[PDB]
């Protein structure tokens, strides 16, 4: 993220700070090479000459996309083709008859000079799997009002001893409403409940200013 | 066990296309940059193209380059090569072979190292309808010791022919030479045993002419004209 | 020859504990009161439809079945995933198998995993590339049909290889009965235990008390008149 | 577009002694890392080739520990320990720094012995190259040694080319000999004109190239 040598690093769904702390289920890196600023072309929910014929992308893409040049690299080869995003249309059979494939002339034209491109599809609450980013395991405090973040869960409670009968496959547990109840930790496999750290508005207990300026608190 | 085999050989007309295809059993196909070597035949190897770890070509051969297209595919453990424009200069074998370091685990990227290789097809290219062989005699010289005396096979297309003498037992002797390659297309070759002279003039000496391709077995008695 | 597919098919579908909870969720389910296919075994095995992920129920006191072929082209085009159990090995594999028709003995490729007298049960699903597993073996003595009874459906096992599969075809050993159901998107309400197993659960999408049962969220309903839904 | 050049072009070698081979290039394939990425290959008679050595000297694996490898900048060489039955094909060079690759021509080695000479045959066309057009003449040269030799077709002292072709046989396995044969073709035109006709041998074992003539109309 710092290392700023490529062309455009846009991140959509996920600021480029908060990516050290967050384990994902898994990540998907796509490859390809595309000519030109096609980059905006490629946007989602937008469409495009590339974008409504080649590689689509979803409404809600909490991921990442990179570009760079490659004209120290590729200078006929290069080739291109209302589909579903992330698809993979390699039925390119002639369709009366015409070419299926048009092909960028690989030259040193910034106009039209070709272009590396990755995305980085992550998913970060689609799975139990676990992928972070730098940081250091601690030693958990018990039964102290504390907060913690159990590899993405961030939150806030006292965290008593649970025997939640989990079965061996359940990450967490929880209750009506969105409310996690319980967890299993990394690392030692055990049921620790959650309980909220004790609150309730005070009141104030008093005689009249004329009379005393003694008070009670409830 | 790692198994490399290829597809995709057969006559074919010159200016037309063929696509070839080598398929890997047996390792990680992914970290191995993966080259087709032609073989010319009877002759010295020939590097034609390769493909790196990414799917990223790395050139043709000088005299080859503007037709040939090489491709991968990683998910079915393929590699292919398309082939357009033929010339009558492109007939050989093609073997596909494999590198040998695995990438990232030492500079650059590694691209060295033929190490396994698979059997090679046989594609060639040529315009000439199937013809039978013509058999020819090389009678004794009738000029001391043992002279030798042989038949010539001519005119036949495709390979191979398979010559035997006195109908197979003669084999201490015998001498057949590779089919050298003609004006038209249509090759010849020859084979020859060496007699004692005096066996010369009344024995008997028969070479036997087998064709697969055109289902002819052919028999050919040689003696001294004169 | 068909069979009342009683209340089979509730799996859990979600990795997260409940207690003592009516959980309504909308998922690929096993519509109650189904008519599922028999096959017997006697002096058949042919290729089944795909269409939905699959309910397999076999009965067994021989162990003879081995397996599953999927896929739609068959003979080594694409990798078409297969299951093989046998007395140690239990793999599960997507080669382009060369072998055109019920491959074993009695008496290519980019993935690999390796781990009437009793009623082993699985229901197979694949959605966005995981293709999950879910199995229960249960011990019962009876010799002819499907029992009539409840019970949960652990998932068991999942699978990223993402390919389309239309058919498939179960093997067993050369020299038996099973029973196969499929799968509509209904939307049932299971009722999580206290210790959090399903004991029970309600198809919303079958008759009107159960319409009924599921807008109320509860198993008994007072005598009156309750409004449901709207004809349109 | 580097030309590479090997030396001997071929040599005889017997079992039990040393054999030395060098590689010759137009660029010192000495790289950054200073690796030189020159490759050793051998080729068996009737199967696959295999590779020998790679990146200058590092040896190969699955091979025996009687091949070396050494040398730099321009000139390389290949040289093994102990020489044996099993040890008889063609080498090659093959450069790995600027694409494309190339392989060497190519060295020749095969078992020695003592010289021996050629016995020399000629063989006229028949009579059924007389209704036919096609005239055809056959020099045969058997069991000599070593592979040079070379043949002149001659006819009233006019020399001829290019439709005259030859071919050679593989070494007998049991007295290392070799056979080479040459033929002429023409038309029914010139045949039936000139009258003596002969082929010319050229080898170290004879004292004189041999003629061997015959004359038309017996
Ligand atoms: C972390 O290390 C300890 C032993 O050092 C082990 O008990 C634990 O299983 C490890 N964590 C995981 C996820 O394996
Ligand atoms: C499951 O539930 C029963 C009663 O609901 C109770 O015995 C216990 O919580 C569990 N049974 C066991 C552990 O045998």
């Amino acid at each position: 993220y710092n290392s700023a040598s490529f062309s455009t690093f846009k991140c959509y769904g996920v600021s480029p700070t908060k990516l050290n702390d967050l384990c994902f289920t898994n990540v998907y890196a796509d490859s390809f090479v595309i000519r030109g600023d096609e980059v905006r072309q490629i946007a989602p929910g937008q469409t495009g000459k590339i974008a409504d014929y080649n590689y689509k992308l979803p409404d809600d893409f909490t991921g990442c996309v990179i570009a760079w040049n490659s004209n120290n690299l590729d200078s006929y080869n290069y080739l291109y083709r209302n589909l579903k995003p992330f698809e993979r249309d390699i039925s390119t059979e002639i369709y009366n008859c015409y070419f299926p494939l048009q092909s960028y002339g690989f030259q040193p034209t910034v106009g039209y000079q070709p272009y590396r491109v990755v995305v980085l599809s992550f998913e970060l609450l689609h799975a139990p799997a676990t992928v972070c980013g730098p940081k250091k395991s601690t030693n958990l405090v018990k039964n102290k009002c504390v907060n913690f973040n159990f590899n993405g869960l961030t939150g806030t409670g006292v965290l008593t001893e649970s025997n939640k009968k989990f079965l061996p496959f359940q990450q967490f547990g929880r209750d009506i409403a969105d409310t996690t109840d319980a967890v299993r930790d990394p690392q030692t496999l055990e049921i620790l409940d959650i309980t909220p750290c004790s609150f309730g508005g005070v009141s104030v207990i008093t005689p009249g200013t004329n009379t005393s300026n003694q008070v009670a608190v409830l | 066990q790692v198994q490399l085999l290829e597809s995709g050989g057969g006559l074919v007309q010159p200016g037309r296309s063929l696509r070839l295809s080598c398929a890997a059993s047996g390792f990680t196909f992914d970290d191995y940059a993966m080259h087709w070597v032609r073989q010319a035949p009877g002759k010295g190897l020939e590097w034609v193209s390769g493909v790196s770890w990414n799917s990223g070509t790395i050139g043709y051969a000088d005299s080859v380059k503007g037709r040939f297209t090489i491709s991968r595919d990683n998910a079915k453990n393929s590699l292919y090569l398309h082939m357009r424009s033929l010339r009558a200069e492109d007939t050989a074998l093609y073997y596909c072979a494999k590198a040998v370091e695995m990438v990232r685990g030492l500079g650059a990227d590694p691209e060295y190292g033929m190490d396994v290789w698979g059997q090679g097809t046989t594609v060639t290219v040529s315009s000439a309808s199937t013809k039978g062989p013509s058999v020819f005699p090389l009678a004794p010289s009738s000029k001391g010791g043992t002279a030798a005396l042989g038949c010539l096979v001519k005119d036949y297309f495709p390979e191979p022919v398979t010559v035997s003498w006195n109908s197979g037992a003669l084999t201490s002797g015998v001498h057949t030479f590779p089919a050298v390659l003609q004006s038209s297309g249509l090759y010849s070759l020859s084979s020859v045993v060496t007699v004692p002279s005096s066996s010369l003039g009344t024995q008997t000496y028969i070479c036997n002419v087998n064709h697969k391709p055109s289902n002819t077995k052919v028999d050919k008695k040689v003696e001294p004209k004169s | 020859a068909y069979t009342n597919s009683f209340t089979r098919g509730v799996y859990y579908p979600d990795k997260v504990f409940r207690s003592s909870v009516l959980h309504s969720t909308q998922d690929l389910f096993l519509p109650f009161f189904s008519n599922v296919t028999w096959f017997h075994a006697i002096h058949d095995n042919p290729v089944l439809p795909f269409n939905d992920g699959v309910y397999f129920a076999s009965t067994e006191k021989s162990n003879i079945i081995r397996g599953w072929i999927f896929g739609t082209t068959l003979d080594s085009k694409t990798q078409s995933l297969l299951i093989v159990n046998n007395a140690t090995n239990v793999v599960i594999k997507v080669c382009e198998f060369q072998f055109c028709n019920d491959p074993f003995l009695g008496v290519n490729c980019t993935f690999e995993y390796v781990s009437f007298k009793n009623l082993r049960e699985f229901v197979f699903k694949n959605i966005d590339g995981y293709f999950k597993i879910y199995s229960k073996h249960t011990p019962i003595n009876l010799v002819r049909d499907l029992p009539q009874g409840f019970s949960a459906l652990e998932p068991l096992v999942d699978l990223p290889i993402g390919i389309n599969i239309t058919r498939f075809q179960t093997l067993l050993a050369l020299h038996a009965a099973y029973y196969v159901g499929y799968l509509q998107p209904r939307t049932f309400l299971l009722k999580y235990n206290e210790n959090g197993t399903i004991t029970d659960a309600v198809d919303c999408a079958l008759d009107p008390l159960s319409e009924t049962k599921c807008t109320l969220k509860s198993f008994t309903v007072e005598k009156g008149i309750y409004q449901t839904s709207n004809f349109r | 577009d580097i030309v590479m050049t090997q030396s001997p072009l071929s040599l005889p070698v017997t079992p039990g002694e040393p054999a030395s081979i060098s590689c010759r290039s137009s660029q010192s394939l000495l790289h950054s890392n200073g690796y030189n990425y020159l490759d050793w290959y051998l080729q068996k008679p009737g199967q696959s080739p295999q590779l020998l050595i790679y990146l200058g000297s590092n040896r190969a694996s699955g091979v025996p520990d009687r091949f070396s490898g050494s040398g730099s900048g321009t000139d390389f060489t290949l040289k093994i320990s102990r020489v044996e039955a099993e040890d008889v094909g063609v080498y090659y060079c093959m450069q790995a720094l600027q694409t494309p690759f190339t392989f060497g021509p190519g060295t020749k080695v095969d078992i020695k012995r003592t010289v021996a000479a050629p016995s020399v045959f000629i063989f006229p066309p028949s009579d059924e190259q007389l209704k036919s057009g096609t005239a055809s003449v056959v020099c045969l040269l058997n069991n000599f040694y070593p592979r040079e030799a070379k043949v002149q077709w001659k006819v009233d002292n006019a020399l001829q080319s290019g439709n005259s072709q030859e071919s050679v046989t593989e070494q007998d396995s049991k007295d290392s000999t070799y056979s080479l044969s040459s033929t002429l073709t023409l038309s029914k035109a010139d045949y039936e004109k000139h009258k003596v006709y002969a082929c010319e041998v050229t080898h170290q074992g004879l004292s004189s190239p041999v003629t061997k003539s015959f004359n038309r109309g017996e």
